[PDB]
RNA sequence: CGACUCUUAGCGGUGGAUCACUCGGCUCGUGCGUCGAUGAAGAACGCAGCUAGCUGCGAGAAUUAAUGUGAAUUGCAGGACACAUUGAUCAUCGACACUUCGAACGCACUUGCGGCCCCGGGUUCCUCCCGGGGCUACGCCUGUCUGAGCGUCGCU
RNA sequence: GCGGGCCCGGGUGGAGCCGCCGCAGGUGCAGAUCUUGGUGGUAGUAGCAAAUAUUCAAACGAGAACUUUGAAGGCCGAAGUGGAGAAGGGUUCCAUGUGAACAGCAGUUGAACAUGGGUCAGUCGGUCCUGAGAGAUGGGCGAGCGCCGUUCCGAAGGGACGG
RNA sequence: GGUAUAGGGGCGAAAGACUAAUCGAACCAUCUAGUAGCUGGUUCCCUCCGAAGUUUCCCUCAGGAUAGCUGGCGCUCUCGC
RNA sequence: GACGUCGGCUACCCACCCGACCCGUCUUGAAACACGGACCAAGGAGUCUAACACGUGCGCGAGUCGGGGGCUCGCACGAAAGCCGCCGUGGCGCAAUGAAGGUGAAGGCCGGCGCGCUCGCCGGCCGAGGUGGGAUCCCGAGGCCUCUCCAGUCCGCCGAGGGCGCACCACCGGCCCGUCUCGCCCGCCGCGCCGGGGAGGUGGAGCACGAGCGCACGUGUUAGGACCCGAAAGAUGGUGAACU
RNA sequence: CGCGACCUCAGAUCAGACGUGGCGACCCGCUGAAUUUAAGCAUAUUAGUCAGCGGAGGAGAAGAAACUAACCAGGAUUCCCUCAGUAACGGCGAGUGAACAGGGAAGAGCCCAGCGCCGAAUCCCCGCCCCGCGGCGGGGCGCGGGACAUGUGGCGUACGGAAGACCCGCUCCCCGGCGCCGCUCGUGGGGGGCCCAAGUCCUUCUGAUCGAGGCCCAGCCCGUGGACGGUGUGAGGCCGGUAGCGGCCCCCGGCGCGCCGGGCCCGGGUCUUCCCGGAGUCGGGUUGCUUGGGAAUGCAGCCCAAAGCGGGUGGUAAACUCCAUCUAAGGCUAAAUACCGGCACGAGACCGAUAGUCAACAAGUACCGUAAGGGAAAGUUGAAAAGAACUUUGAAGAGAGAGUUCAAGAGGGCGUGAAACCGUUAAGAGGUAAACGGGUGGGGUCCGCGCAGUCCGCCCGGUUCAACCCGGCGGCGGGUCCGGCCGU
């Protein structure tokens, strides 16, 4: 916001009528350039800027936790079908897996060089490579408010509990650790786009169960919260036109145009 | 990344720093790496330029495989005096063109005491240090 | 200016309000202030509870409630004067005091009697000194544990 | 085809718009949260080899001492230092120092007039005179000393 | 491209910039006798006309109507265009030098600019006294900063001689 | 020359005169971005729809409320099936 | 027709024919002898908070919620995010009506007991009444046929006609609370200035098998400086008699 | 006729201390409006707000019921949510508007007068001795002084207390010094100082790389370090830093150990006997202000003016009658709370020199007014001054050459350099002011061809493998579901 006093600090009167000015508060006597010249407007130079900004707007805005919880969940299932994570732009073409799940040993990890062996035996290393070839300086008045450098955001690993795998994937640009207890849908969705690459820890991934619950059982880690109801089952619209229960029952169409 | 809340991290405010920096501040400031042999022979990575030191140049329009004296240090403008890094001028003075102490490389010290010091608590703190990796 | 059917409305906004507006920015800041507190609190005192002195079951009046019983202040000096408690010992150990509380019925008395029992039941009181005096526990009962009690002491349940 | 005038273009003028830079602001948050009669805030006057302003300093006046670091400051000369030496500059700063007004304190505000003690010049305390040093404001508490009362009493 | 505008070519420029999917706003100017800054016609125009008046020769000087010197003609005509002060000004005073800017023409001149220099008290005044008046203490008032009042509801002289 | 009278106050041989170029109530700062049913202005394109100056009430007549005129969003149905 | 010749709607200049008064604003009426306007560049005016109403999107749903607090990080990204016997203290909704003392939403049918007395009491049954219009769904005679005559289960379209009838509308009934009139009976711990029930009108923002809660977006009305600029005024505290 | 005590009252350059002023963002005590709204306006609202005065601290104030309630009761104060835009107040208009309970943050209780018991058992000052003395204390020795009986100290205060009787088990807390080991959570408490990884590798651009290509795996090495800044562009590895339960060197703070000087003969329960309360105060009338408080919520000037199974409260005034709840008119106290000023830090979906504080710069500066006060404009050469030597015309300002630089087509208010406006050059035109819309023509500017541009793309006529077999590899679909898994 800008201060109170910004523009109200002058004492300036309003020349009446009978003179060849233009009934604007002006700046009272002095032998001033800064005098009988103009305040208190918002077209004024100087002036006070018209409607000012105060620290009392509605900054934070509130979202239910339902559906926080169905957001997230969404996020989770998009991390699943690999044509979703290319779209990201996401090079996962080498990825053995999509849902890439590795042994526990990785939150044994202390130093850089393993994550990057990990990183390159799990074919995971060119999201890496994009990431470096994607570092630039940012465009406009972001440089010097201490946001000069940008690049592309990189893969995501989530463990179920810290050993020391933050320090081994820390320096690796682009790389994001979550945990699966505490997962953030800002960093899950990054821009707000739900496809988003995800490398899973053996015991990370069998928490999810224990996090969320399937259909037929409840979270059991969350009070009350069941996963979502599909709203349509078949969700091939191919599959079920051609379908020779609806065939079956379709006139003939009419496609010779008049 | 940095962690520590204490740091500066700032573009503006790590500039006023700098320049503003007192003079025993900017000796440090203006350091200049050894050569091969002497990080060999000390295990110093770098060490702030002295008024009596060989310096070659690396980077620039003087830039050579020649050896030169420092001539002054000029901590005022960041910047050094080298002994035949000089120009012409108008009227055939000669004056000396600074160079910045980061594209400059000892290839011999000015040996003091205080050098010495320096010397040993930089190579006792590096062994220090990969005694910790080891 | 009233339009076709809307609310009578009457904002209090007539002062300068704007003058006296608080924001809660420092809310985040003061949950911290007091998480640190409350730890370095727990801490002092390495053995004791760290939610405090044990209180009493109280009920409330105001029939709207008439049947949710909460922690009260202190126990009252009757309670103690039963339970066999004098009431300058009794702040020393860890039990809430206040004189001002009366006692109408005899099940509120009887129930408090009893949650002090209990309490002293299962109170480990430390000697004042490394050699142990009298009503001093055991050493066998003192490395058995030396932690915090984290919530309060005897939670009441309705 | 002249001169003048009108439009467009190239170049050259007045002007400083736009863009990019920023040791500056605005907003939020954290810790701490400390002035003064042992003289505060503020003001005046002075202090550098060459110095106007800003900043810093107080007749020890661009800084003294001590600690840490360790070879400069620099616009020019001069140089102190031997940088194998508490040792140049810097930062810290705990020792010392800190002109005149100002709650401002001998009386007033002119920088004018005084009183009480000590020392020196003059003397051989001799008072004039000169210089230096310490005191001399209001209110108030405890205590001391000297006092007043046709206040209340006791002896003669 | 109906349009809001946009994409390329050339020149200058020297260090950052844009498209797409979403988010947010101090987000689009022809006017408000709008605010700030700059520039035109007017216009080489109005004007450089209150108080009688200048001329000759020489010198310095690149340069002379305006400087200096000499001569001539004039005016102010002792309630002066003379000689000294008070208030005010504050270095404007003096010597040397420059002619960037100012002295509404010019200048070799200046109260301009740059270097230096200059104000000497027992007797001349402040300092002393009181006038009209102002203003403490005592006293009274006042929520309070303070105010009333100058002898009024005061144990108000700390001085002196002789012993 | 010194001194005294200071703003709903002073002073006035009296003109509402003077009170620092302002006096039928000085100047300075703040309340204050005082209020205005009254003037002036109110910033890009295209497409579609498109008015009223009329009834009643109001210390109401240069203004509002209320009906009327307008736009937008729909919904319930019928059908050149 | 092809080495000084081609195509270039739009823009550079000029000419001709027709048309053609300077923009913005108040206004019934502006080119006006109505007001603002020499020219250029930059800045410049419907914002934010809070309260409502409606519409729209999302999640849950007779429930919904995160206010505040607490547990995880030493804040890079974070003052975020995740969680809570706090999951609900508490708000909103699920019940309304009277000033209040208070009361407070279902009836109908069948057989019996009092005289079925449109009144009271016993057992069983159906469980938001009925009428009209009602999108859609159900049955559906029969027809259309099929290379010849008959029989014929099957895949069809139309299908007169007959029904169950969403949502909603209009009406007739029913129930709840206040009030008015006429009345007959029921119960007791205390038999009373006790309490309860009926019929017929009327008043209510009600019930009659529910729809809200939270978040976000837009519009409209307000309190705030409130689209921007503009007074003649009023109050508080201080400075001036160097003019007069 | 004086002296000696006491009570009231003066003088001190008497001995030793204390207050004065400043800041004032937050806090406490007073005083205290009008703009504005009510479409006018006088009660109301603005508003216990601004202005004015006084007084502190790191917080202040408040604070342990003369309380809330009427319930099966709760239990100091402060703050958050809710109560609640509610009860209530108000030309009952505009508008104003709490409290209780409930959930939390924090949580800590106490001391006098009086009543009474102890030989004043109490306190201050001066002298000497011992310790330490830079936030002047402790002990001892002084017929050394003073204060105090017009009352100091010990026990003891509403939750009862004191003294005896005799039931029960037994004897460590605090103050001032002397030193000592553990370096005491942001994972070593606070402050300061010195240090700890890895390319200036090979070509290639450039004035200069930090650019581009490549280097046992995105490439060479480090990575618990890939933040940031500087260095002639755009640097993880050139430099400072960055990460680290990283190191070393000093000071300070805090918790614990042994010693010395000390102070300290300190209980619970029952019974018995006594004792136990703040006066011009409560309360009443009154009037003024204030409050939601309405026959009067609180604060008050004046008058009246108490009592002790009394007094206060129980939200409608009064009488009678029972109930419930506290004990006013004396005092202290941290925590949860606030912080547009001061000291030192961190951050940003904020502005980017007419913006952002008035002030990015010698800014509360220059300058204006007698004064209270008013108050600006103003950033940018270049990587490096390398800031143009020298020759020539001019008195000089100014030019012409030369030189520096990648670039002065950057020359000391010098980055980029628009429009208004001006000079000149090239072209066109010109007696109905200029300018504008529609339609053509003429002349220029370059653009795209072309020395024909006759444009191609398929089908047809005039050196090896497809056809067809062998082997291998991979894939598609199928059902007897052939078999198992998978799966409703
Ligand atoms: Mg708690
Ligand atoms: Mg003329
Ligand atoms: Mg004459
Ligand atoms: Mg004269
Ligand atoms: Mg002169
Ligand atoms: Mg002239
Ligand atoms: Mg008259
Ligand atoms: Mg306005
Ligand atoms: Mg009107
Ligand atoms: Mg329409
Ligand atoms: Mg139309
Ligand atoms: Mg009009
Ligand atoms: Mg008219
Ligand atoms: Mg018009
Ligand atoms: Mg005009
Ligand atoms: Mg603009
Ligand atoms: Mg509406
Ligand atoms: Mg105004
Ligand atoms: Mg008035
Ligand atoms: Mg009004
Ligand atoms: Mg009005
Ligand atoms: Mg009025
Ligand atoms: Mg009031
Ligand atoms: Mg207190
Ligand atoms: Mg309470
Ligand atoms: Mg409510
Ligand atoms: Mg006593
Ligand atoms: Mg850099
Ligand atoms: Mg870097
Ligand atoms: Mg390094
Ligand atoms: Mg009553
Ligand atoms: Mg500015
Ligand atoms: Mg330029």
């Amino acid at each position: 916001a800008v201060s109170e006093l910004a523009g109200h600090q002058t004492s300036a009167e309003s020349w009446g009528t009978g003179r060849a000015v233009a009934r604007i508060p002006r700046v009272r006597g002095g032998g001033t350039h800064r005098s009988g010249q103009g305040a208190f407007g918002n077209m004024c130079r100087g002036g006070r800027m018209f409607a000012p900004t105060k620290t009392w707007r509605r900054w934070h805005r509130r979202v239910n936790t339902t559906q926080k919880r169905y957001a997230i969940c969404s996020a989770l299932a998009a991390s699943a079908l690999p044509a979703l994570v290319m779209s990201k732009g996401h090079r996962i073409e080498e990825v053995p897996e999509l849902p890439l799940v590795v042994e526990d040993k990785v939150e044994g990890y202390k130093k850089t060089k393993e994550a990057v062996l990990l990183l390159k035996k799990l074919k995971a290393w060119n999201d890496i490579k994009k990431v470096y070839a994607s570092q630039r300086m940012r465009a406009g008045k972001g440089k010097m408010r201490n946001r000069r450098r940008i690049q592309r955001r990189g893969p995501c690993v989530i463990y179920n509990e810290d050993n020391g795998i933050v320090k081994a994937f820390r320096n690796i640009p682009g790389i994001t650790l979550l945990n699966v207890t505490k997962l953030n849908i800002l960093k899950l969705a990054p821009g707000g786009h739900v496809g988003r690459f995800c490398i899973w820890t053996e015991s990370a991934f069998r928490k999810l169960d224990d996090l969320y619950g399937t259909w037929r059982k409840a979270a059991s880690l969350k009070s009350n919260y069941n996963l979502p109801m599909h709203k349509m089952l078949n969700t091939d619209l191919s599959r079920i036109l051609k379908s020779p229960e609806i065939q079956r029952a379709l006139r003939a169409p009419r496609k010779k145009i008049h | 990344m940095k962690f520590n809340p204490f740091v500066t991290s700032d573009r503006s405010k790590n500039r006023k720093r700098h320049f503003n920096a007192p003079s025993h501040i900017r000796r440090k400031i203006m350091s200049s790496p050894l050569s091969k042999e002497l990080r060999q022979k000390y295990n110093v990575r770098s060490m702030p330029i002295r008024k009596d030191d060989e310096v070659q140049v690396v980077r620039g329009h003087y830039k050579g495989q020649q050896i030169g004296k420092v001539v002054q240090v000029y901590r005022k403008k960041y910047v050094i005096y080298i002994e035949r890094v000089q120009r012409e001028k108008a009227n055939g003075t000669t004056v000396h063109v600074g160079i910045h102490p980061s594209k400059v490389v000892i290839t011999r010290l000015k040996l003091d005491k205080d050098r010495k010091k320096i010397l040993e608590r930089k190579a006792k703190s590096r062994q220090v240090g990969k005694e910790k990796g080891k | 200016a009233p339009s076709r059917n809307g609310m009578i409305l009457k904002p209090h906004f007539h002062k300068d309000w704007q003058r006296r507006v608080a924001t809660w920015f420092n809310q985040p800041a003061r949950k911290i202030r007091r998480r640190k507190a409350r730890q370095a609190r727990a801490r002092r005192i390495a053995p004791r509870p760290a939610s405090g002195p044990l209180r009493p079951i109280v009920r409330c009046p105001t029939v709207r409630y008439h049947t949710k019983v909460r922690a009260g202040r202190g126990f009252s000096l009757e309670e103690l004067r039963v339970a066999g408690i004098h009431k300058k010992v009794a702040r020393t150990i860890g039990i809430s005091v206040d004189p001002r509380r009366r006692n109408k019925s005899t099940e509120s008395l009887q129930a408090n009697v009893q949650r002090l029992k209990e309490y002293r039941s299962k109170l480990v009181l430390f000697p004042r000194k490394p050699s142990a005096p009298k009503k001093g526990d055991s050493s066998a009962e003192e490395l058995k544990l030396a932690t915090q009690l984290t919530g309060p002491v005897m939670p009441i349940r309705n």
